[PDB]
């Protein structure tokens, strides 16, 4: 649990596990608090320090629904990092899950994947 | 006195208002007003992508005025609002904030708004990716998310402090 | 532009009205308190005295979970447990708390009787029909009664539309 | 841990504490839930339990502030066993501590106090 983050989601901050040795990111929920880089500072620099050294690959799994504004800034410095790593040859890897019914969510998905050129899944789910 | 509830609850009616709230504002009072809508647009069975973009829209004006009223070292006294959401007759919600604003906040804010109406779905899409990287993402979010231009108006005041208020239609 | 100039014309007739806080929609339990907090925190900020502080305090909670026990009563939901709150202060400095429901036509005429008949009973009457009901008005709005320094008002609209207003 | 009673306290619900060997139980807080019977359905059978039982004193150490009309039927029922209690030769003891700036705490507990014939005292605090 030391080089782990397990963080309780909340009703307005997503729950978030970062699992050190398996190199997996998750998290879920919606995210909209006052201030997002509180909650994501951690998280940022939990991936920060995964990707400056080493290769094991990195892969997010995201079952995130509303993100605010500043969430998203928030998500957007993650993916600048996963696409850093992934310009200088580290696997990197995001699968985003999403009920079918709400569009707006594959949506979101899709306008942050225009920004990265590492894989990047977006997955429909019939619930 | 004064206080006519009554008066109040036939103007609620005309407006077609569904909530609102005038007051000091605070986080957990945002989150726990999101929540009676989230569960209004669930009993109206709203699309669920409608029911989306009408909570995105309610948090992110109401989260605007909470980091304004922050970055003008308001406190949680001074951090005031009106809110209300309403429902037009064919079905589109439509979200309204106001609050106290600087004289020039006001007017350089209903300015961006006004830049902000015509554009097309594509010309907001460019500079909400580009302010990613004046409205930001927020009104540009707001105004993404409308079925219609987004509104604004200001009333003035020789206190220094003008009311700004918007309203989208979702 | 409607909307947002109706916005303006409800903003100034809450300013007209010295109106502090106002609800109007669906009111749950923790709404309930949110909103109790919002008021603490204003009592607090106008240096309320600490037992005027407790009876505008008391007024509130007991007046809006009134309508909680009556929606649930008359079975309604949290959709259905409607109401409108508002809370001001006078020129005089007093606190003014109303609410207001929708009630079936019968149980709105036997709560305008009901309150009319506690409300010009002196603070000694109130305190035995209270202890009384210890052991038709109960200890809620027998308890409002004893804390307003003005007798009770009710009122009924046309389901009517019944408000209680007091004054601390 | 057994036979104690421990219930943090929450924004509208007291704090409780019953100690089972001490023969204490205190609350602190406000008490203005929505059915209090869900909060004090447990302390009432606590202290059911602990009369029927022994001859031990039993003594209420409350910081009690706001409770609302729920929570004052449930309060009078806590104290109408202290009463039955003690009516019986049973030792019961109340104290209510209140910052002395706000009478409405005062005034609550000495109604409370007046259908009581135990030793009831009510302590002002600056
Ligand atoms: N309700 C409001 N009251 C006063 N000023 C506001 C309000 N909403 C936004 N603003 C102002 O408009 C600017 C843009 O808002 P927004 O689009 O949310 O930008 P961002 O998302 O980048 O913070 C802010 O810099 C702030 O000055
Ligand atoms: N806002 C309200 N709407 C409808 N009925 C009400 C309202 N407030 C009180 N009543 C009615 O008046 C009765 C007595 O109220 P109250 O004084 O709170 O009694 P108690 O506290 O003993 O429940 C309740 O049974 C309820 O039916
Ligand atoms: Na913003
Ligand atoms: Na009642």
């Amino acid at each position: 649990s030391m080089s782990d983050l397990h963080i309780p989601g909340t009703q307005s901050t997503p729950a978030i596990q970062g699992d050190w040795q398996a190199g997996r990111l998750s998290m879920q929920g919606d995210s909209y608090p006052e201030n997002s880089y509180e909650l994501f500072g951690q998280v940022i620099d939990w991936v920060e320090r995964f990707l400056a050294d080493g290769q094991r690959p990195l892969e997010l799994d995201l079952r995130l629904l509303y993100l605010n504004t500043s969430s998203i800034k928030a998500m957007m410095d993650i993916l600048d990092l996963l696409e850093e790593a992934h310009q200088g040859g580290r696997p990197v890897s995001l699968r985003w899950h999403y009920d079918r019914r709400n569009e707006r969510v594959a949506e979101l998905a899709e306008e942050f994947r225009e920004d990265c050129s590492f894989p990047f899944a977006i997955q429909a789910h019939d619930e | 006195e004064t206080l006519d509830l009554l008066a109040m609850r036939e103007s609620y009616t005309r407006q077609r208002i569904l909530l609102c709230f005038n007051g000091p504002i605070s986080r957990s009072l945002i989150e726990e007003i999101g929540h009676a809508l989230r569960n209004y647009l669930h009993a109206e069975q709203a699309k669920p992508s409608e029911a989306m973009d009408v909570f995105a829209v309610y948090i992110e004006m109401t989260q605007n005025i909470r980091h304004y009223a922050n970055l003008k070292g308001y406190g949680e006294h001074e951090a005031a609002a009106t809110v209300a959401i309403a429902r037009n007759e064919d079905g589109h919600y439509v979200v309204s904030a106001g609050n106290l604003v600087e004289r020039d906040d006001g007017q350089s804010l209903v300015r961006s708004i006004q830049a902000i109406a015509n554009l097309d779905k594509a010309a907001l899409k460019a500079a909400y990716k580009e302010q990613l990287r004046g409205a930001g993402l927020g009104l540009l979010d707001i105004a993404r998310k409308s079925s219609e231009p987004l509104a604004a108006s200001l009333k003035e005041q020789p206190d220094g402090r003008a009311f700004f208020s918007l309203r989208a239609v979702i």
